[PDB]
């Protein structure tokens, strides 16, 4: 991507030189996933398995993805919450 | 010459459907209960859940139900047939294993009157189910069928102390034919 990072007036006097106004400076949110990638332990989600029918998917609409085993008699879910814990 | 009908029985809703004064309780809040303390029961009669009397089974944990408080006779008129004879019953466990897990349980009945369950999915006894003699002289309205699960106790460190303790229901799929 390119980002418009600063936009700056400036005039021009007859002789030779510049009037300038400072400049307006933007930044971006960057994406430098080489530095930033973390691992993290996964526990929430014991038994889950592709090889089986369990699914990252999300039902009750919701935008965030649940965990939806389902039997041919049966369908198990787990929608996902907040944990009231630390952040 | 024959109805062949199939019926489902989740032992969760049968426990919990339980009249007062037989104790009714959930199956996933006793087994956990009774897997981490040494021994327990849960309800009484044939529905209950408790561990094994006799030697060798004292560390097992058995899910017994009786058949007639199913009442599998009233889910069709009486004028179709008065024979109701079990075909064949299969087990299911809900999400408890894997893909390269294993259960080690015996459906049993008070030769052909039990059955060891290993992956809990739609699972028979058998490598191949074949219906071409499984249960024969089994009615619906009598008897009792209980589940064994052994070492399943936490303070003798058993196998499947903890894994039962992460279960949700058990299922049981009958087959029967009114004929």
């Amino acid at each position: 991507v390119s980002t418009l990072v600063s936009v700056r007036r400036v005039g021009h006097e007859d002789n030779n030189t510049v009037t300038a106004l400072p400049p307006l400076e933007l930044a971006y949110q960057p994406f430098e996933p080489e530095q930033t990638a973390l691992w993290q332990s996964m526990d929430v989600l014991a038994n889950f398995n592709t090889i089986q029918r369990w699914q990252l998917l999300d039902l009750k609409g919701e935008g965030v993805p649940g965990i939806l085993y389902q039997d041919r008699n049966g369908w198990w879910y787990r929608s996902a919450q907040r944990q009231a814990g630390e952040e | 010459r024959a109805l062949e009908v199939e019926r489902t029985v989740s032992l969760a809703e049968v426990y919990a459907g339980l009249p007062k004064d037989n104790g009714p309780f959930s199956l996933a809040q006793e087994i956990d209960k009774l897997v981490s303390q040494g021994s327990g029961s849960a309800g009484s009669g044939n529905n209950n859940l408790a561990f094994g009397a006799g030697t060798d089974t004292k560390t097992s944990l058995q899910a017994s139900v009786s058949f007639a408080d199913l009442k599998i006779r009233e889910d069709y008129p009486a004028s179709l047939g008065k024979i109701r004879r079990i075909k064949q019953i299969s087990v299911t466990l809900p999400a408890l294993l894997g893909p390269y897990q294993d259960v080690q349980a015996i459906l049993s009945y008070g030769g052909c009157e039990a059955l060891a369950v290993s992956h809990g999915m739609n699972d028979s006894g058998q490598f191949q189910l074949d219906f071409n003699l499984p249960f024969e002289g089994i009615a619906i309205d009598q008897g009792t069928l209980t589940l064994s699960f052994p070492n399943a106790s936490m303070p003798e460190k058993g196998k499947q102390a903890t894994m039962l303790k992460t279960l949700n229901d058990i299922i049981l799929h009958i087959r029967y034919t009114i004929k």
